[PDB]
């Protein structure tokens, strides 16, 4: 029973670092990485973290004895140093089934990484993994649709997808825009898309814009016989607005819109998921403003966390990283989170930065999209990175060929399927890439001259996450 | 040793102070004066949380560089009214908001 | 006019870098600080910074040239090393009007720190700063009420208002939260809120809470004389969700609910604080998450940014640090952001960490909420810091007081009035303050009782986030 | 309105534009409870920075309750639903209609007078007075060799 | 500070005509063509237009001093007479921001040429132009589509 | 892989009886005893019930091959002989969490129960248990307030609830409906209710008895300064007339309707439960029909099964027998239920007929109804048995009373406070019953006189459903 009220400050590590728990299976376990400030110790910093995550405050409080704290605390049950690192620790904290909300990724961010990442105490802080019990993953609607069901709607099998980021980001009217459009999709592209910063504009209003793509993408599968597709970005100042903009989107017979999870936010982003699974759209997810939180590796929060939060508030697409394009991608974690995205079961596995195993309990999977400073010479570790399931997306790389978008489309998907082909025949992408891709631009004039034009451009600098 | 807290009505900023003297009072109207907001004296029959208004005694003091000019109002107003709460309000017309607020007679008994 | 169509890879600085550039009254201006990877020259990164946040991809595409790339591009207008840091710099970005939806921060957003954070040529990356020119600041709402309509609601003037978060964080029944509630009120404090992680919980299901918060509301308020109010957290999964709890506050005539703007995203929020503006009910901003973000000096948002873009989306008040409490806030930019979450015009002030003057129209200020960590001792730094447009919020300093919540209550509505006094008078609060409260404990056993209870009590730590 | 037997009484608060929503509730209670009928805004108090209109409507309520109770007469206030769309005006005309106010305003020619038909409509359902306000009308009607005399204008409202 | 009520009728040019003024980028700027009629002076005529438009009238009113009235009044900031025209003036008018209604031309209409057509003191008057400032111009829609995407449609 | 596609009809216990399976902790399992024909052999008749409850039909289709059946089939993993009955055996089988439809009963029965009872090849078959697994419960929502948030709405604390069922069952207009009413609440009792046949008759249409019923609610409370209630029964032809009923209750502040969840069906009273939860009705669920599934002990569905498929679904009360009265309840098994109605975690037990253990996740319990042909002498028999949460209720044990309504709740009133005191004393309400009774008849004339009018009454007849 809860007996006896004092008043004061104790010790966090008193009550909340519980070094003999083991965590029960509809536990949320969290890994940080911290720095505590100089004279505060690693367990009181831990125990810092799991009380003012779950159920504690600074000093003692007699409500307290109203309830059972022992089975609504939080539980720094473990901490490691960082091998290597001064100073860093990793805590893993239990956190019981009890205290989220169901099928809310916004309370569970709110409750995890809520206010602990200010401590005075604590120099720095960041959350490298999340594992979602399966009783708290079955809350939750997860994607639209997901692989499975996206490639049977759209007829597309065998090779990863491509798509075309249309360009300049900003500037083109709702003709012109849909002019690219069509002129890419015409080309081979399985789908074109807004730039991530297109909503609606004074050069460009956005009733404009798909009413103009729709006639694109009725042209080019015309006259292609292959489904076509744009994402359009449906990210509004209101929910409202948002609906809005889905809705017109469906009016119009389109198979797929578009979302910015991160700068609209998680309850818009889980109640657009929720009407696409009702409307049978499909949603591409933008990650913009993920690298302002995720890119640093001793503050903030890994992408592989924010990855398993939208795989759980619902998207059918996720941007992924290209790992050899513009920005920055580790590869061991990319593979890493690109399994949890993907998978129904993916081990523990700190060389990818799994810190917990992840059960799915049958959620669908989130299709990776690689896209940022990519082109054709890059198709070989594409296509071997991330296989089949992935959308390869070339914004510049389609935009900037010399002869324009159509040809532009089709050394992109001549590039692919070459690859692709070659790959089936136990050709080895990493050694013949290069090869492979000589001789599709022997009988490929416009992947000829993309290859011409692109072949000195790499993107090689110092990986700042790293593991 | 704990104290069960009494049930007491309150009137806002500075009813948890015991009660000001005449010298307290006129402290927060020099206040007043320095900061540059105009007095007011309102009465009102109740003290209830959810009205806002109360009744306006004369017109707001603008042009007021004396705390004994306030004060002379709010006694005589207190003669008038002896039955009825007064509160004496300074008001900033820049941001146009009620800066001070605080009651200087509750009604008799 | 637009002549030639060259295909190919160039440097960003070729067109994006422009420091002859004289902003227009018009543009967003936005202050970065940044880092680039050896062998990337400072304005080529400020120039790739502006040109993938504006209309520029990775090579040349030839749409550009059916539009006026000069007129919507982004123009790395200045760039300067940061004082003794060696590899920093600020740059300076202008952005046209055009670029932004109008009164969309999520549209904002996307734009500034969409991509540019996670360029690989970019090693780190923080937003100090943004201008929002006056013309676009008047596409947004704005805080529902803001400071003067609100206390002439609540009929609250003279004074710093005062509130408490009740707790355990989570544990407790709906029954056991109103009765928390009811004697915390009853003791003298102007509000009572949910703590940013309870939205519905099986422990504790929403309209449960609501209903019998309603009732220790209106009890309290009847026994004290004064209005009495309790933020209801209404931060839900989905728009929907969060709609239906903020109709059944209304529905109880409750004055004031709570939203957590960063986990539940500023498409909500806007949603809300529309809502809000229309059904007259006062709108607590929590901030939980933010330090994921805005705790690093070197890489993430300055929270003088979220805090200006909340002003923007609306809220009525937002929490804003303590500066003396658990978490932490640097006195210096603290100062400087409350000035731009409460007036109307705001010089730009470096040593603030005030990079533009800042404009507002008229719009609403935001009040400011310290709340964290904080006791009776720290009562006259909290009123000489943050002056009577505030709030402060004593959690465990008032549920932690020796005889419980109502005389917890006391002691620090008691604690407040003594400096609002002793400050009108003309004493220093810095030098007076503890002679301030001795002499108030004289009379007041239960503030007594609490100075002695958090006389030893201080947080004092090295702030992470320098100027 | 149980009022006879005489011309009413009505005042429009000063100065036109500046005072807050609190301030501007203030000037109709001293008004009203010194035993004029009506108070008004002016034609041009819409909704504007320094005073949107639901915090208008709520303070307005409430002096006109506290004046009504003490002098022991009927009081309104015109509040303006005068606004830049239809969904605008009704939106403002219902709250008037929740607050139980028995009188609002219209300016029917800067408005004009499709939207003046609607709000006319609505308030013959919703048992609400309409004061019309006749803003611009000296634009038309002033001269004596060009325009349209205002008792056309009288007529057509 | 806002001190000292005195009651009474004052002159309008007392307030209002402020030939100092210089226009902010967001105030919105009217030009009128008027005749006073004989014995009111041209200053005094449009200082009566900008403060029958904006915050004033006939008599003073003790609750302009609640507010900040030089931030809120119409500023008649420049009068020229009309080339050849006998008794026929330009007053050029500066209102606040502050004074419109986001987005509403009901409301600007209503306060700029709402009752000072029909000034006894004025015999006629005419509205030439108005700018918008650019503040306010951005709280409108505008065309639903306008030239160039009627065209493309 | 699947390979190999051979027509025509194989044995099911060569897919489906699988003795070597372990049952994960998703798996909802479920306890069928069975009589196989003759000649029909165990294993033989176990994997039938697996099969066609599952993903198999009676001859082999190639369709199979399509997906993996391995992990979709149900399997029979265990069977024992029922000792002492001959050709009797229990079946234990395992189904994959993926077979059910999330938060649906009526798909779990649709599954468990569809067709296997009418399989030839079977003489008798019942369901004794099914194991929920927690992932499973945690798509329901369950109680709409459960036994703890409705002794906080009623002030109901320390005993017992006490209800009257109003009679005769049909006949009474809706004016002296409510005046018996207003008798039976005014002499004591916390609630009234309709017979579960009323419904909307010639005798007496809806509206008619909700108006009147209200209106003695209010006279009745304000009388006895206690909270009252009456459980208006909303069961309906159609789930509209059902909402509409549901909808004037609350309209008139009713505090708790009723509704027939077996008569009506599980889709109307999932459709119901919600309800409730969003407007804070309070739900008293009846079990009319329960009897014809679940008397006899060869053939059907245990009550057990039912009764958890309704906390599941949802509902406050629910009618659980009285062991004592003149419907069938035996006492092992009835302790059995109300443990699994009410309690979070219930270990395996088969001397309550508790087939699996079952855990709860923290949804709410669900008050026991003991009603039927129960009186003042049964009073120290059911407060030992059920305890303080549950609800006791005397239909012709209040009407009956020789002076009436009110009187006859003052004895119910007072023989249930006599042996809570005594209870609380420590007395044995077994050993003490009839004099703790005598005791207070002693002092309560209207309790002497029911005493007086029932002693010589009760109900002892062989129980059909023996475990
Ligand atoms: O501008 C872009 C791509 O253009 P391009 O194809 O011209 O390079 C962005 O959409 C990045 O892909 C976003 O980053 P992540 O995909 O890393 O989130
Ligand atoms: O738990 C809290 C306060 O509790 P207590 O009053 O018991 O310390 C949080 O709401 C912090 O105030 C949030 O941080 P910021 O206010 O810095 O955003
Ligand atoms: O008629 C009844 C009780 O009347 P009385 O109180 O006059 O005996 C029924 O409601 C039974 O309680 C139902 O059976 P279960 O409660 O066993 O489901």
């Amino acid at each position: 029973s809860a007996a006896g009220y004092k008043a004061g400050v104790k010790d966090y590590k008193l009550t909340y670092y519980t070094p003999d728990y083991t965590p029960k299976d509809t536990d949320l376990l969290a890994a940080f990485r911290f720095s505590p400030q100089p004279g505060v110790p690693a367990d009181e910093a831990g125990a810092a973290i799991a009380a003012e995550s779950s159920t504690g405050t600074w000093t003692t409080v007699w409500t307290d004895l109203l309830t059972d704290m022992d089975r609504y605390k939080g539980k720094c049950y473990h901490i490691e140093p960082v091998q290597g690192e001064e100073n860093s620790y990793f805590a893993f904290i239990a956190y019981p089934l009890d205290l989220f909300e169901e099928g809310s990724v916004t309370n569970i961010l709110t409750s995890i990484v809520g206010n602990v990442f200010g401590f005075k105490a604590i120099r720095s802080l960041r959350l490298e993994d999340i594992r979602f019990p399966v009783a708290l993953v079955k809350t939750f609607q997860g994607p639209p649709h997901g692989i499975q069901v996206e490639r049977d709607l759209l007829n597309k099998y065998g090779r990863p997808m491509l798509g075309c980021t249309i360009k300049p980001k900003l500037g083109l009217s709702a003709k012109n825009y849909g002019r690219a459009v069509y002129e890419c999709l015409r080309g081979g592209l399985d789908f074109t898309k807004d730039d991530e910063n297109i909503n609606s504009q004074p050069f460009q209003r956005w009733r404009d814009r798909f009413l103009f793509v729709a006639d694109a993408i009725h042209k080019s599968q015309a006259e292609t016989g292959e489904i076509k597709g744009h994402y359009l970005n449906v990210t509004a100042p209101t929910c409202e607005e948002m609906m809005k903009r889905a809705e017109f989107a469906k009016e119009l017979g389109m198979p797929i819109i578009m979302h910015d999870f991160l700068t609209a936010g998680f309850t818009a982003n889980t109640t657009l998921a929720k009407w696409c699974r009702d409307n049978g759209v499909l949603l591409h997810i933008h990650r913009a403003m993920h690298a302002v939180i995720d890119r640093q590796r001793n503050h903030g929060i890994h992408f592989r966390v924010l990855a398993k939060c939208l795989r759980l508030s619902g998207g059918d697409h996720l941007h992924s990283g290209t790992v050899v394009g513009k920005l920055e991608g580790d590869k061991a974690s990319t593979l890493g989170f690109v399994d949890l995205m993907r998978e129904d079961h993916i081990e523990a596995d700190r060389s990818r930065g799994v810190f917990f195993t992840q059960d799915w309990a049958s959620m669908p999977g989130v299709l990776p999209v690689a896209s940022g400073g990519i082109h054709v010479w890059h198709m070989p570790a594409l296509v071997e990175i991330f296989g089949d399931d992935s959308v390869l997306q070339f914004g510049g790389g389609t935009l900037g060929h010399p002869w324009g978008n159509a040809p532009g489309a089709t050394a992109n998907r001549v590039a692919l399927e070459a690859c692709v082909q070659a790959r089936n025949e136990g050709r080895d992408l990493y050694r013949e890439g290069g090869d492979i891709l000589r001789e599709a631009g022997k009988w490929s004039p416009e992947l000829a001259a993309a290859l011409d034009l692109w072949k000195e451009i790499k993107f090689e600098f110092e990986t700042m996450d790293k593991l | 040793s704990m104290k069960t807290l009494p049930k007491e009505r309150r009137f806002e900023t500075f009813s948890y102070l015991p009660p000001l003297s005449d010298r307290q009072i006129a402290a927060q109207i020099e206040y007043m004066i320095e900061q540059g907001f105009h007095p007011l004296i309102e009465f009102n029959e109740h003290s209830n949380p959810e009205e806002f208004y109360w009744t306006m005694w004369k017109l707001p003091l603008f042009d007021c560089k004396s705390p004994q000019q306030v004060l002379d109002e709010v006694r005589e107003c207190r003669s008038e009214y002896g039955d009825c709460y007064i509160r004496v309000a300074g008001f900033d017309n820049i941001k146009e908001c009620q800066t001070v607020s605080f009651i200087v007679h509750r009604p008799g008994r």
